[PDB]
């Protein structure tokens, strides 16, 4: 019935109330994308291939030789979105593009950072997957990527911390859901791992300045 | 051997600290001149802090005044503390700043910067041991932090290294009165974190409303305004200088004050603050100073605390006094509210008793609380920048200059993960499986 | 002949010491400015300084004291004050920047640029000793060269000096009174070097003689000063048959053999019974019986943890004043005819005894009373066992988010000593409770 | 308690492979959590205890306190899987002078230190799976010369990846050791 | 019941040294015959 | 434990009723005694 | 040990407590700037039951002064004791009640009751142990009845277990001050049943012949004639200040007078009252005391308690003098006429003594008292307001502001049942 800091509610009996909340751990409104305007227009050259193997998408032109400056931030755009005929354009394409060519994978880089942590601010459960199996494939699937990724782990790390340590603690009943991966923790944790075996030097401290909770392995 | 060299940077570094050092002046007992009247011994004991001795008996500060307008510190070398800065210290250029962000990063770039580093190596090296640097400024004006990320780039090289306090004013939650403003909020962070984090944010809102409601000055000057932050410089440092019962420095609170590496946010407050008419009718007790300097009245940054929670609390005091009173802060407020004191950590408050109060008053104290209510002040910040940046429409006058607009939305990018970063630690309990 | 030095570490260290040494100074004849006044004696000499100070050419007693300690204006307070004249100059010694509540600055930042001065000081101060007992460090858990600082002290004191009788005093973090956030870390990491390199650790919290001094010396917000004539009282008490002959004259050494019975046991339990003011002083009889009793009451204790939670090992009672020993036979028998009062059944003895003929003396400006007879009780109980189980859930409370520890990481140190130092406060736990429960 | 039974040249206290094999096992999880199920190498569910604090999340063989498994056999392997962060575990043995007696390996710990209730000494694990093989009677001969009887616990702290505790009655040799007790 | 003062302040006076923080002088002891 | 069946019938018994408000022996005196030395509206 | 916060609001409860701390500060030896320059240590002792005390020797009061409103009482800033209160405690807001319960309750009583209540909370916990509150104020005014009662209302919701004290000047019988007098007199009798458990019943015309027949001056005005009021709220509570043979408070004279919850409003009064030229005529004994004491024109309510029936009877005396002799006329002073005092409780007179008469006194004592004569008072009352209500005359000055006529039929409701009970233990 209370405030805090008061004359009220230093009396030996007393009852109160808190804040209005904490803006973390809760999912936040979307917004409109640049994937949502350049897909209506008919600006990207793929198609949903049904294929008898699930989805697919089928590239009218080939992979290699894309604008990777304008195709790769806004692929990454799209993955702020959960509708389906989009989010699999976005999650299925981002992949494809990203073990297909090299040379092409750097530039684009520094330009990658804001469609990246956008959908991450999301804080929705289904989209933070996507991103963290794009991060893992990012530093992989390319040369000398990981060191590149080094002085940009202040944009894309702190909303891992929030999640680090979201797992089950089932100590016994075993859980049957590591075919579909929906582990946040173990997902931000082994996309850690992959972010220090990457990057040389100088990359254990640029994960331990942020989320200090991480174990820098590698030793 | 600990010692401080105190930077000033605008008008208002310069107006703020002139105010500041004439109470230190007034607390160690020099006189305008330079010379020491003062009625006892240990208002010279550790007078090697602030002020160097001058052959002559004639001590002089520490303090280098940086400004690019050649106007402002005239008047603070011929304020009523003034002459005892040597003119070495005053270091000015010739045209400053205006309107636009964009002009401010693509003004003068490197011109002042190299001969304060002069002078502020000189200062510092001609001594025994830095216990660090403090630097008062705000951020705002017609560069923000252009010319800022401009000058002090060349100093941030090597400056983290050592302790360096910052006093700095925030922007005040009233109106949009810089017509094309709200893109000197976007590129103002940067760097915002990760050069101080021990940044002491003032509001000029939360000081006219300790001036209104908790002082009652009927008038309330930009000088008496400055008088309030002065107190506070003087309450973080006067373990240091005067001798106490429980001692702690500038490293002491940093270290108890600062779980985590990225905490630029310590909301200042002055416990005995008492209208004139109503200082005689005071009783001036040690659970009296403690329900005002928790109070969201007497908090210099307008961030009411029971929208967040205590991270961590420093309870810097002054005088012959007890601390066990702050205990049943807790105890009553956390227990009963576990969203105003972290419960992850288990004692949330720092205690210091320095003997020697400040002049006419018997007893005082120094809050400064790293709470997580202040997501809020770089929010409304937030919604400053977002309102005006998409439109670009008066930007006529940045497009002109014009730098990198990457850097204008990565700024933002390095201050929304930071309100985030403490979203976190408001929400984070200690049994980590509640809140999913 | 016999003689020991102290060892004084910290703010809280040099702060006990100078309302200890103001009471040594005044035990004795001894001055303000070293030197016995040629008019007025206070007693037969006896040689008795010689436990505490040494005596020059000139005819002055100096301290065996070394004042060692990182922050500048708490030593030169000594340095100005009334005790100017009694210390050396070079006893006093100080560091230049403080450890700033860390474990690590204390330890290997700062602590390593005056570990070789003070090391120095401390062999030439026992250069001239003959038959040095031990000896004795004053300090708290929660500075930051007051453990971290007095870690590396003992490092080096173990291997300089081999096996010799350290005993070590000390300020516990309290429960829920604490002046630190830090606290809890620089306990647990200075009690992984005490347990191997203090062959006595005396324990003391803050919190109990903030209650005793509100209740049994009746004064009403009390400071860090009164607190401090309370401990010198007691190690006074430790060291009085050291310098004062009595029925049972009772050593450091046979304070080791007879409290300690393993080697992690070494944390006794202080309690200082008659402690109560002028005013209500001399109405009542202070019989010995009814001290050795309030040496058993809860609220007494110096440690915020009653015995009732857990089981007495080995008492030493140190009696001074008209005591003799026949009534200190029927106050122990009274005391062992409780079953409330819980004693391990592998000691049926249980106590050990110890009578001085020196009342304890009083300083102008205390708070204590003159009293005929006085004692000191050091018990060793499992009941400690909860004041540290606290401070585990105090450290792991915050350590499990990493709180604070960049702040040790970087100042030379790693990540895995925090582990290692709850590690052997895991073990702790269990090392009191296997000699807790019944052999069966 | 494990008195009545034979206690064979092979016995084992914790298999992941079964209904409930965190039965007889106590669990304390507080910052942490305990699974069972992850295939990386071994295509076999092996049990996961890991958390950001190690010394407080465990498991302990013995559920209550006052009982105390007694086995004979002085050879004490476990199959644990090196993850690069902190892992310690616990065995505590009854020895012929009648001593509670506890042993501690570590990794976080750079040299051993050996003292009457607690003797604690450093570990190196491999690059990925491995089995270590703590000898328990030579380890209570070399640390104080007294001879083994039996063990009374062991806890196994956080950050691990657990499969097939067990005890064995002498050192065993990877050919003579039967199919279910492999690492494959 | 009680023999003597040692006692009464020994049993059930029902306050925790470890907890019990700031009391007063008379509920140092809480017996529970007071309670009810 | 041996029992009877004898026994899970209702106990069906009830309390006497208690002796009636004693009447003293002096209340007699004690009504005049109370009654006595008043008369009505002498000072006011 | 056991401190009063004084409560007072509107302009009569502002103009009775500035010559209430006037004749305290004269009891206890304050002076008009708060510092003691008094004579014994017994003056000094029990100074924390009124007077806080802040740094430099200066003892402040613990009252609050409540009002809508900052413009008039240069009465007492400007007069003779206004500098010793604190000027946080005054506290005021925009525009007046001005003799308007609905005003003073609901709409300008809205904004106000926050901010006293924060400074009397500021009061309250700057306790070692609070005995309970006390009140002064006007009951057919408009800030003395209107925020009064609300004033009363929230201190009884968070300190249910403390006492609260009322000195209410109730309406004057023959000639009115204010024409609305009766609405706001029911509404605030309405509550003030269940939320005080001592009120002071206090006529101005009753005030007017003490100041006349007894005390003898030609020329009154409301400085000596507060004085009377002054002296009563002194008097009552001096068993706290000062020791005695046997001695009394607050709660002690609450539990021995009030036999039932709603019958809490009593009648005071004071037996020394002579002039200078009676000083000569007259013999300051206990029977001569004890004497006037009892008597109806003494009385500071003007309804006779020869109508009725006495409930509950007590007297605070002082002066080194004898327990018997107090005694033993006391019960002569109640069994001489026993028509007025209840059969049915055998003493309906309790006794407390003190040890420290007033200056200028060597012996004086204050009357306190129960009677269902009281209910003479309000039934003239109940009939005032059925001659305005009936008709609804001055009703649109209530209507209009939110309250509804339910709340004036649940306060006659609510004081004729208390009229019926008073009638009801009049018959014995
Ligand atoms: N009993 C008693 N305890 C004290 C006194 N002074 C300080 N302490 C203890 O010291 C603690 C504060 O930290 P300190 O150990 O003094 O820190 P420090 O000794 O200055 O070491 P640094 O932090 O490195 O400067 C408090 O929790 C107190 O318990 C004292 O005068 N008497
Ligand atoms: N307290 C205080 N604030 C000032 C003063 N001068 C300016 N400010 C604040 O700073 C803002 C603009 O100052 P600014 O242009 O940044 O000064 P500059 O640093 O020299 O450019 C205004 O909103 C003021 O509120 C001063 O003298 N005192
Ligand atoms: N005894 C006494 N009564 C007063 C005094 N001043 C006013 N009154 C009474 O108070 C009533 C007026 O109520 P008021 O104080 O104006 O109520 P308010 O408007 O809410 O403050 C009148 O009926 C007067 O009889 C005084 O000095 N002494
Ligand atoms: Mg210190």
């Amino acid at each position: 019935v209370s405030e805090g800091f008061t004359v009220k509610a230093m009396m030996k009996n007393s009852v109160v109330r808190g804040p209005p909340s904490a803006g973390a751990f809760k999912e936040r409104p979307t917004k409109p994308t640049a994937f949502r305007k350049f897909y209506e227009r008919g600006d990207f050259p793929i198609a949903l291939e049904h294929d008898s193997k699930g989805n697919k998408i089928a590239w009218k032109v080939e992979i290699e030789k894309l604008d990777y400056h304008h195709y790769l931030p806004l692929f990454f755009d799209g993955l702020c979105e959960m509708t389906f005929p989009y989010e699999f354009f976005a999650r299925q394409g981002i992949h494809d593009m990203l073990e297909h060519g090299g040379n092409k994978i750097l530039p684009v880089i520094p330009q990658l950072i804001i469609p990246i942590k956008n959908a991450l601010n999301l804080r929705n459960r289904q989209v933070i997957c996507v991103t963290l199996k794009v991060l893992q494939h990012l530093v992989v699937s390319a040369e000398m990527v990981g060191e590149a990724l080094v002085p940009y782990y202040r944009q894309i790390l702190p909303i891992l911390n929030i999640f680090k340590n979201k797992n089950v603690n089932s100590g016994d009943g075993i859980d049957y859901s590591q075919q579909k991966r929906e582990n946040i923790g173990d997902l931000i944790q082994e996309t850690l791992e992959a972010f220090e075996r990457y990057g040389g030097e100088d990359a254990f401290i640029n994960i331990k300045y942020m989320v200090p909770t991480y174990e820098s392995c590698l030793l | 051997m600990r010692e401080i060299v105190h930077l000033q940077a605008g008008q208002c570094g310069n107006q703020i600290g002139a105010k500041f050092w004439e109470v230190i002046s007034d607390e160690h007992g020099i006189d305008p001149t330079g010379t020491y009247h003062g009625d006892s011994d240990l208002q010279l004991e550790r007078i090697n802090v602030y002020y160097n001795e001058a052959t002559g008996g004639k001590y002089v500060p520490r303090a280098v005044l940086v400004d690019l307008e050649p106007g402002t510190m005239d008047s603070v070398r011929s304020g009523p503390f003034g002459q005892i800065f040597r003119p070495d210290n005053f270091v000015f250029g010739q045209s400053g700043a205006g309107n636009n962000w964009a002009k401010g990063h693509y003004t003068e770039g490197a011109e002042l910067v190299d001969s304060v580093l002069d002078v502020v190596r000189k200062e510092a090296e001609s001594c025994d041991c830095l216990q660090g640097f403090q630097l008062t400024h705000s951020l705002g004006g017609g560069t923000g932090s252009g010319m800022g990320t401009l000058l002090i780039s060349k100093i941030r090289e090597e400056y983290p290294d050592r302790i360096m306090n910052t006093f700095s004013v925030v922007p005040s939650p009233k109106v949009s009165d810089t017509v094309v403003e709200p893109y000197n909020a976007t590129l103002s962070v940067h760097q915002l974190v990760e050069n101080t984090d021990e940044t002491y944010c003032i509001d000029n809102e939360a000081l006219y409303d300790i001036c209104f409601r908790t002082l009652k000055l009927t008038t309330p000057t930009y000088g008496d305004l400055n008088h309030l932050v002065s107190a506070t410089m003087s309450g973080v440092t006067t373990c240091l200088r005067f001798p106490g019962q429980l001692n702690a420095d500038l490293r002491k609170l940093a270290v108890n004050m600062v779980p985590f590496p990225r905490l630029h946010f310590f909301m200042p407050g002055f416990a005995p603050l008492t209208s004139r008419g109503s200082q005689q009718y005071r009783a001036l007790t040690v659970p009296e100073l403690t329900q005002q300097m928790f109070d969201a009245k007497n908090m210099m940054a307008a961030c009411d605390p029971r929208h967040g929670r205590y991270l961590t609390v420093a309870a810097v005091f002054r005088g012959r006094m007890s601390m066990k009173e702050v205990d049943e802060q807790m105890l009553n407020v956390q227990n009963k509210n576990s969203s105003y004191f972290v419960e992850w950590i288990p004692n949330n408050v720092k205690t210091a008793v320095c003997d020697i109060p400040p002049r006419g008053l018997k007893m005082s104290a120094t809050f400064i609380g790293n709470s997580t209510a202040i997501q809020e002040l770089f929010k409304r910040i937030s919604e400053q920048f977002t309102a005006m940046f998409r439109r670009k429409a008066f930007l006529h006058w940045y497009t002109g200059e014009g730098m990198d607009e990457m850097e204008f939305t990565e700024a933002e990018s390095n201050m929304n993960d930071l309100v985030s970063e403490y979203q976190q630690y408001q929400d984070a309990t200690a049994e980590e499986e509640g809140e999913f | 002949m016999r003689e020991c030095i102290s060892v004084h570490v910290g703010q809280a260290g040099v702060q006990i010491g100078n309302a200890c040494w103001e009471l040594y100074c005044l035990e004795h004849g001894i001055q303000p400015d070293g030197q016995m006044p040629s008019d007025k004696t206070i007693g037969g000499g006896d040689d008795s300084f010689n436990t505490f100070f040494s005596e020059t050419g000139a005819g002055k007693h100096v301290p065996r004291a070394v004042f060692v300690d990182l922050e500048p204006t708490v030593i030169d307070e000594v340095r100005t004050g009334t005790y100017r004249q009694l210390f050396h100059p070079e006893q006093l010694i100080t560091g230049k920047e403080d450890a700033a509540n860390n474990y690590a600055r204390g330890h290997y930042t700062i602590g390593k640029e005056l570990i070789d001065l003070v090391l120095d000081r401390i062999r030439k101060l026992a250069d001239q000793c003959t038959g040095l007992q031990g000896f004795l460090i004053f300090h708290s858990f929660g500075g930051g060269t007051g453990s971290g600082f007095t870690s590396l002290l003992m490092e080096r004191l173990s291997v300089d000096y081999g096996k010799k009788s350290k005993l070590e005093f000390s300020i516990y973090p309290a429960p829920q009174v604490s002046t630190a956030v830090v606290e809890p870390y620089n306990s647990i990491l200075t009690t992984h070097t005490t347990l191997e390199h203090s062959d006595c650790a005396f324990m003391v919290d803050n919190e109990a003689i903030y209650d005793i001094c509100r209740r049994n010396l009746d004064i009403e917000r009390p400071t860090y000063t009164n607190l401090n004539r309370l401990i010198g009282q007691i190690v006074s008490s430790i060291t009085a048959s050291l310098r004062f002959d009595g029925a049972l004259n009772v050593d450091l050494t046979e304070f080791q053999t007879n409290l300690v019975p393993y080697p992690r046991i070494h944390f006794p339990l202080a309690t200082y019974a008659p402690v109560i003011s002028a005013e209500k002083a001399y109405h009542e009889q202070l019989s010995v019986a009814e001290i050795t009793n309030a040496c058993f009451e809860p609220a007494n204790q110096m440690v915020k943890c009653d015995p009732r939670h857990g089981k007495y090992m080995a008492c030493c009672l140190l009696y001074r004043g008209d005591v003799v020993p026949k009534d200190v036979n029927a106050a122990i028998a009274t005391i062992k005819t409780k079953r409330t009062i819980q004693f391990v059944d592998w000691c049926p003895t249980g106590f050990k005894v110890g009578i001085n003929y020196q009342p304890p003396t009083v300083v102008p400006g205390g708070d204590l009373a003159k009293v005929q007879r006085a004692v000191c009780m050091l018990s060793n109980t499992t009941a400690i066992a909860e004041a540290w189980a606290r401070l585990d859930h105090k450290f792991d409370l915050m350590y499990a988010k990493r709180a604070f520890v960049h702040w040790y990481v970087g100042e030379g140190m790693e990540e895995g000593e925090f582990s290692e130092a709850r590690e052997d406060m895991a073990a702790l736990e269990k090392d009191y409770e296997e000699v807790g429960m019944d052999s069966v | 308690m494990f008195k009545n039974t034979f206690q064979s040249g092979f016995l084992s206290i914790l298999y992941s492979i079964g209904s409930k094999p965190l039965q007889i096992w106590d669990k304390k999880v507080r910052n942490g959590h305990i699974k069972r199920i992850t295939d990386n190498d071994i295509q076999s569910l092996v049990l996961e205890i890991e958390g950001t604090n190690v010394s407080t999340t465990y498991i302990t063989c013995p559920a209550d306190p006052k009982k105390t498994l007694g086995i004979k056999l002085p050879f004490l392997v476990m199959i644990i899987k090196n993850l690069k962060k902190y892992f310690t575990f616990e065995v505590q043995v009854l020895d012929d002078k009648n001593v509670r007696r506890r042993f501690r390996a570590s990794n976080y710990q750079s040299t051993t230190r050996v003292k009457p209730f607690i003797c604690t000494m450093p570990m190196r694990l491999d690059d990925g799976w491995n089995q270590i093989q703590f000898n328990l009677s030579d380890f209570t001969r070399r640390a104080y010369g007294t001879n083994y009887i039996e063990t009374l616990r062991v806890q196994i702290h956080a950050n691990c990846r657990i499969r097939r505790v067990y005890f064995s009655d002498r050192l065993y040799s990877e050919d003579e050791l039967p199919a279910e007790f492999k690492l494959y | 019941e009680i023999p003597k003062d040692d006692l009464d302040f020994r049993l059930a006076a029902l306050y925790n040294h470890h907890t019990g923080t700031f009391k007063n002088k008379s509920e140092i002891l809480t017996h529970q015959e007071t309670i009810q | 434990p041996s029992e009877s069946i004898y026994n899970l019938i209702p106990s069906d018994w009830k309390e006497p009723p208690q002796p009636p408000r004693y009447v003293s022996i002096f209340k007699a005196t004690v009504k005049d005694d109370m009654q006595k030395f008043k008369t009505a509206m002498k000072t006011m």
